[PDB]
């Protein structure tokens, strides 16, 4: 039978710096179209719709995945999971049309990383040479998380990530940023204070807050803050196990740690899946637009 | 600038941590009641960072807008995590919306 494998062709006459200007037409229009979902940004958008796309492969297959890119076609387009990552797609529509040398799978991946830098996260290094592949490969719909589910449920899906409860947690830091949508996937509240910052808030506010069992307004069970934050179920499940819970104070009292965790823990998210040759280049570290002078 | 965009603007950017009016919420951040003369910080038993405390700089308005354009470029280790105005025109409309609520 043998499984799939997704070789990474660098693409061609392409160096650091036409990268480069891609990250910064995408830096930019996150800085213009400041006023997006009441000035939050499309900042935490692009990076969930950096996870959604790396979040569909399978390691026992090789099926799935951010190489392909297959986010174009329909069929992964209107899952009932990825409701909402439609601005993040248009967001990037007519950055895709400045660059059309650039693979799908290049600027999905490269739009989630842009997002965490110039949202003054760890700078996340990153590699060159997906390839758009066909629709017969397109993943199916489900291969995505449930929001209402526990910490074993956390734990067993992203084994099939390949990811250890050290990666997960860190992960987990990054839903920090943004919020929740009732009209998207029922759910509703913001996830934190800082809404486009990337700290680990995430860590503190989980466990420093008062949290309680409450309903929403689409009958689905949500954890409410005395302050206004909100988790779903599958993210409050982090702290009723207790190897998580190691992790997450771990986490919560030193920041340097989880930047430094969450970048490889991220890069390896985007980069499942994806081959490798050894004349390929060392990864990619760009500049954010406040080292360039902006 | 224009004191009725500036509601706006603090009410998606600001209120989520800062409260401008009477008593002292201190949500994540301070209260910003009276930002007319403050230097660093205030003395309500809010815990500031060493940060702002160095070098004391009076609240005016052509400092703060510093302080609003890149928050940890102006005060390098501040708490406050905040993006920052990236723009002029809007900066002038917040301001202008504090200063009326600061009797
Ligand atoms: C938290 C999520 C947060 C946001 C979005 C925000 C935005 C605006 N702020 Fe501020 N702020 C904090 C939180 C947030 N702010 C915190 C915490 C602090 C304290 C940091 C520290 O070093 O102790 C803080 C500080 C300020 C200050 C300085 C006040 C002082 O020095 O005494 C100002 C002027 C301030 C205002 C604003 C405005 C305006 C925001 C957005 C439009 N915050
Ligand atoms: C089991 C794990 C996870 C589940 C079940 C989950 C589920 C969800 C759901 C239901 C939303 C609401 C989307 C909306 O309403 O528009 C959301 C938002 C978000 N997710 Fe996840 N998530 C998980 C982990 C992650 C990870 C690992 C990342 C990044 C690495 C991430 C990034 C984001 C971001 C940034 C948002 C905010 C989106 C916005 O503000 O529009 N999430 N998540």
């Amino acid at each position: 039978t043998t499984p799939l494998v997704h070789v990474a062709s660098v693409e061609k006459g392409r160096s650091y710096e036409d990268f480069q200007k891609v990250y910064n037409a995408i830096a930019l229009k996150l800085r213009e179209d400041d006023e997006y979902d009441n000035y939050i940004g499309y900042g935490p958008v692009l990076v969930r719709l950096a996870w959604h796309i790396s979040g569909t492969w399978d390691k026992h297959d090789n099926t799935g995945g951010s190489y392909g890119g297959t986010y174009r076609f329909k069929k992964e387009f209107n899952d009932p999971s990825n409701a909402g990552l439609q601005n993040g797609f248009k967001f990037l529509e007519p950055i895709h049309k400045e660059f059309p040398w650039i693979s799908s799978g290049d600027l999905f991946s490269l739009g989630g990383v842009t997002a965490v830098q110039e949202m003054q996260g760890p700078k996340i290094p990153w590699r060159c040479g997906r390839v758009d592949t066909p629709e017969d490969t397109t993943p199916d719909n489900g291969r995505l998380p449930d929001a209402d589910k526990d910490a074993g449920y956390v734990r067993t899906f992203f084994q099939r990530l390949n990811m250890n409860d050290r990666e997960v947690v860190a992960l987990m830091g990054a839903h920090a940023l943004g919020k929740t949508h009732l009209k998207n996937s029922g759910y509703e509240g913001p996830y934190g204070a800082a809404n486009n910052v990337f700290t680990n808030e995430f860590y503190l506010n989980l466990l420093n807050e008062d949290w309680k069992l409450e309903k929403n307004d689409a009958n689905n069970e949500q954890w409410d803050s005395k302050s206004g934050y909100m988790m779903h179920p599958t993210d409050y499940s982090l702290i009723q196990d207790p190897k998580y819970l190691s992790i997450v104070k771990e986490y919560a009292n030193d920041q340097d740690k989880f930047f430094k965790d969450f970048s490889k823990a991220f890069e390896k998210l985007l980069e499942n899946g994806i081959t490798f040759p050894k004349d390929a280049p060392s990864p990619f570290i760009f500049k954010t637009l406040e080292e360039q002078g902006l | 600038g224009s004191a009725k965009k500036g509601a706006t603007l603090f009410k998606t950017r600001c209120l989520q941590c800062h409260t401008v009016e009477k008593g002292g919420p201190h949500k994540v951040g301070p209260n910003l009641h009276g930002i007319f003369g403050r230097h660093s910080g205030q003395a309500e038993g809010y815990s500031y960072t060493d940060a702002n405390i160095k070098k004391n700089v009076l609240w005016d308005e052509n400092n703060m807008s510093e302080y609003l354009t890149n928050p940890k470029k102006y005060i390098p280790g501040t708490k406050m995590a905040f993006g920052g105005l990236k723009k002029e025109k809007d900066r002038n409309d917040l301001i202008t919306y504090l200063k009326k609520a600061c009797e």
